[PDB]
């Protein structure tokens, strides 16, 4: 009693059902070292101005 | 500060704006009127310094060099009055802002209390001399002069400008005031060694030491009148200047590192007035008697006595003032004759009387005479020099002997004698350029009468 599939059968996915856990760290990955640590606060003036040499603003 | 800046800033919008028959009465009397107003940071009640702004100052120091700048604007413009008279109306007003960038520059320069600003405006004052130098001049040699000076003053000033980046970069700051007081004593090593080089050679080329001297008599023999003014008048001071405010930060290895300038200066003022002494060229006398007067200043600042700073302040006005009157002086007669030979008009105390009382006073200024701050400049100078080391006084007299000797040389020479009867083209005199001579002269007067204002920082 068996069926032959139609054109576009095969060719699609399938959704199949297991009892194997899912690996949980694929590629054996390292431990990804943390990023730096960004400065939050209000963007105050700057002080005494540029300070660049002799201007005073 | 900027209450005598900004009239001088807009000196020039009423130079190219005043009619071309009234710029000249408009520009020298708000010039007068702004020296006036430069004599107001006279008023040192306190022993504090007047800091006026975040980055202009004043001092007992640069006081004199201020007002004596704004006081000699006026009289460049007098002088400059007559040998621009057959000139276009453009090129006039374009000489006048020349001058008034000068007094402007200068003034900014002598106030200005960071290194840095010092240095900008430095040579921001060698820009417009080299353009009044090599414009104005009369002679070929005019480009030549400009060139020797122009880079002569550069490749001095660029160890200068890595000198000051460096100290900025050390202590943060190049302010004057922070470095007086929170100054750092250096461990005397070869870069130390080199950064006082770096630091002192600038200046040493822009008042004339016995080397790198060569520019001063070619750029004062081609320049105009205003130009041999302000040159031999402020900007051999403007050096001075910078070496007595410089020298603070290098205090425990100037003692040795100030040997061969010393020995330099002493020397050279020597074989500067020997030169004066066979010198035909009434304009280069004058300019060799410059470097020996600023050659005894560079010996007094090297010495670092404070008996030696105040007799080089007291030197540094005299002799502006004295050099611009000589230079002066120099400069009518040569209008009268269009030459510069000193033994060619020879009998001119028969026909130009009160020019005559002129030269005389100015060649008893020009050596040191005793009711005078020359003479006052000069004896101290003499008396640090002995303290420093008592043979100097063989070099000290040698050069005092030659000095008045070049002087009455100059007087007999060009005053006294048989007249030269052929010279017809002797007009009697102006009143402009006897004026000129009284506006040079009696400030002398006044400063022998009042010398407090003349003596420096030390005392
Ligand atoms: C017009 C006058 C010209 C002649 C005299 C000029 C000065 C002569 C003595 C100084 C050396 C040359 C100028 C260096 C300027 C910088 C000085 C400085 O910052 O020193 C500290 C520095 C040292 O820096 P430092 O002090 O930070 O060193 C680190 C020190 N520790 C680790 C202890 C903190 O000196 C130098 O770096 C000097 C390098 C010079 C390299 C270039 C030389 C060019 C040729 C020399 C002559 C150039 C002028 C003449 C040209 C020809 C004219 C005809
Ligand atoms: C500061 C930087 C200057 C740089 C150049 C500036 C050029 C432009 C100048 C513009 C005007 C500024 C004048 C500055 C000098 C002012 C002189 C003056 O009035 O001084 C005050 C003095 C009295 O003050 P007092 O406190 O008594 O003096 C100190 C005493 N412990 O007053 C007096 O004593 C009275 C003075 C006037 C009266 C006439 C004096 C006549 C003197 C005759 C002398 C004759 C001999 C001359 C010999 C010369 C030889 C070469
Ligand atoms: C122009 C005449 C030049 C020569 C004049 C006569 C020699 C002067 C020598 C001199 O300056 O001696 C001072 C000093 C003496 O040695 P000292 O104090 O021990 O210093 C050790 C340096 N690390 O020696 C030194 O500090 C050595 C370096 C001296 C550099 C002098 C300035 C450079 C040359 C200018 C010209």
């Amino acid at each position: 009693g068996w069926v032959r599939p139609d054109l576009g059968q095969l060719s699609k996915v399938t959704k199949v059902k297991t009892d194997r856990p899912l690996p949980e760290n694929p590629y054996h990955s390292r431990a990804r070292p943390e990023p730096n640590p960004v400065i939050e606060g209000d963007l105050k003036p700057a002080k005494h101005g540029t300070r660049f040499f002799f201007w005073t603003v | 500060m900027l209450k005598i800046i900004l009239p001088s800033l807009m000196l020039l919008p009423l130079t190219w704006l005043s009619s071309p028959k009234k710029t000249w009465t408009n520009v020298t009397s708000y010039s007068f009127l702004i020296s006036l107003t430069s004599l107001t940071l006279l008023w040192q009640t306190d022993e504090n310094y007047k800091n006026f702004s975040n980055m202009f100052s004043s001092d007992p120091l640069s006081t004199p060099l201020i007002i004596l700048t704004a006081w000699l604007l006026p009289l460049m413009l007098m002088a400059s009055q007559n040998h621009l008279k057959k000139d276009n109306n453009v090129l006039q007003k374009l000489y006048i802002s020349m001058l008034i960038s000068l007094q402007i520059l200068l003034i900014m320069t002598f106030s200005a209390t960071e290194l840095i600003m010092f240095y900008i405006l430095f040579e921001a004052t060698l820009i417009p001399t080299l353009i009044i130098i090599t414009r104005w001049g009369n002679q070929t040699e005019r480009l030549n002069a400009g060139i020797y000076f122009l880079f002569y003053t550069l490749i001095g000033s660029i160890p200068l400008l890595i000198a000051l980046i460096l100290i900025q970069n050390h202590v943060g700051t190049l302010n004057l005031m922070i470095l007086s007081f929170t100054t750092h004593t250096l461990d005397a090593s070869w870069s130390n060694n080199l950064l006082w080089l770096a630091c002192m050679m600038a200046f040493l080329i822009k008042m004339p030491l016995y080397g790198v001297h060569l520019w001063l008599p070619k750029a004062h023999v081609e320049a105009p009148i205003a130009g041999s003014m302000i040159l031999a008048a402020i900007l051999l001071k403007l050096g001075s200047y910078g070496m007595i405010r410089i020298s603070i930060i290098l205090d425990p290895l100037t003692k040795y590192m100030a040997y061969p300038f010393i020995l330099l200066s002493l020397w050279g003022m020597i074989m500067t007035s020997s030169i004066c002494l066979r010198q035909t060229d009434l304009k280069s006398l004058i300019a060799y008697s410059s470097v020996s007067h600023m050659a005894l200043v560079i010996a007094s600042i090297m010495i670092q006595t404070p008996w030696s700073f105040m007799g080089a302040t007291m030197l540094m006005i005299a002799h502006g003032l004295t050099s611009s009157l000589l230079f002066c002086l120099a400069n009518s007669n040569y209008e009268r004759i269009h030459s510069r030979t000193m033994i060619m008009a020879r009998g001119l105390q028969m026909v130009f009387p009160l020019m005559a009382t002129w030269w005389l006073m100015a060649s008893l200024a020009n050596l040191a005479l005793p009711p005078s701050i020359n003479l006052m400049g000069e004896l101290f100078i003499t008396m640090s020099l002995f303290s420093w080391s008592n043979f100097t006084i063989i070099l000290m007299g040698i050069n005092i002997i030659i000095t008045g000797m070049y002087s009455m040389y100059m007087i007999i020479t060009t005053q006294r004698g048989k007249l030269t009867n052929h010279m017809i083209n002797l007009q009697p005199s102006h009143t402009r350029e006897l004026t000129l001579m009284a506006l040079h002269m009696i400030p002398l007067i006044l400063l022998t009468t009042s010398p407090k204002l003349i003596t420096g920082l030390t005392m």
